[PDB]
Order: C-alpha cells, then structure tokens, then sequence
C-alpha cells in the first residue's frame, strides 16, 4: 500500500 | 532541496515495494543531484529496460521491475496532486492528516455503496466523479461518483451513516482536522 493511501475496495 | 527529500521517499519506499520477492540512482539522490522530476523518471525508465533485457522479458524479475517502475509513476502523480499531502503521509507524524494544506482540500462526505457515507478529503476531480482520501484508519483512496458527494457542511444525522468503530476515528480525526484548519496549525 502506498504511503498516499490504497484504493479502498469495494463493499 | 525538497525535491532531494521527496526522491528518498520514493526510493525507500521502493525498496521496501522491491520486497515484492540502482545504487547509482541511491547515490545521485542522496546527493542531491537530480535537478528534474523527469530525470529521475527517466532513469527509473533505464534501469526498468536494462533490467528487463538482463532477465529476460517474461523474466520474474521483468514482472517485479515493470510494477516497481509502475508504482515509482505513481508516487510522482501523487508529488504532483499535493506536496505537502506526500511529505506528510511519508514523515507520518501524530496526526499527520490533520493538518492543512495550502491550498486546502474540499472535505465532504463520501458514500461507497455497502459502507454509508464517510468523510474525506477531495484530492483532484473531474465532472462525473471525485478522487477522494478517506480520515480515519489506513486512509484509503477512491474515485466516488459525483453524485455520492455532499459537502461536509451538512449534518451527519441526515445522511445513511454505519456508526462502526472505525467510522467514529474517522469522524474523530475530522472534527481534528477542522480544528487545526480554524486555528492555522500548520506541521513546521
Ligand atoms: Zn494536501
């Protein structure tokens, strides 16, 4: 995970 | 300058991204001695191809080095989106995301479907959709449709909320937040 944040999955 | 700062995040954060299973750039950076963003791309680019050609283009090692290039765009996208964003989210000081920036990022309310809405800062944007960072834990990314967005002003007791643990911090560190925009406490 980058430190600018990782993409939040999906419900 | 800052630039030799933000480019020692980035290669020791793709160091550590190189775990995924040169000294040169190390050098040149810890030196200070790139002068262009484009520069250090390119030889990030270099390396990437000579790396590629020594193992072999279906190589292991190919696989790791084109994520590892990939992910190196990425951190200088992200430079790019906010500077102060970067530098705070590598140093990581106690409420590190709580302190503004210049200028300051839009905050509104962000609904995922499964998930109600949740708080965020808005990152960049365009007409159908937002690029936002969620407060509270792990603080991750995601491209929110626009018609998912409302703007922090309004209550929270009029929106679909999942009071869970995590959504409480996250409030928390928004209220924060606020608090240090109003007072012009901003991380020296
Ligand atoms: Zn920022």
């Amino acid at each position: 995970a980058p430190a600018t944040g990782g993409v939040k999955k999906p419900h | 300058q800052e630039m030799g700062t933000y480019l020692r995040f980035i290669v020791s954060r793709m160091k550590e991204r190189a775990i995924d299973l040169v000294p040169t750039i190390q050098e040149k950076v810890n030196e200070g001695k790139y002068r262009s963003y484009e520069e250090f791309k390119a030889d990030a680019q270099l390396l990437l191809h000579n790396t590629v050609i020594f193992y072999g283009a279906a190589s292991a090692q190919a696989d790791i080095a084109r994520m590892l290039y990939k992910d190196t765009c990425h951190e200088l996208d992200e430079l790019q989106l906010c500077k102060n964003c970067f530098y705070l989210s590598n140093a990581r000081p106690d409420n590190w995301f709580c302190y503004p920036c210049i200028p300051n990022h839009e905050l509104v309310w962000a609904k995922m479907k499964g998930f109600g809405f949740w708080p965020a800062k808005v990152m960049q944007k365009e007409d159908n959709q937002v690029d936002v960072r969620f407060f509270g834990h792990h603080h991750q990314r995601a491209w929110i449709p626009s018609e998912n967005i409302q703007d922090i002003t309004v209550n929270v007791h009029r929106l679909h909320v999942k009071r869970s643990m995590g959504w409480k911090k996250a409030c928390d560190e928004l209220e924060l937040h606020q608090r240090f925009l109003r007072e012009g406490r901003f991380w020296k």
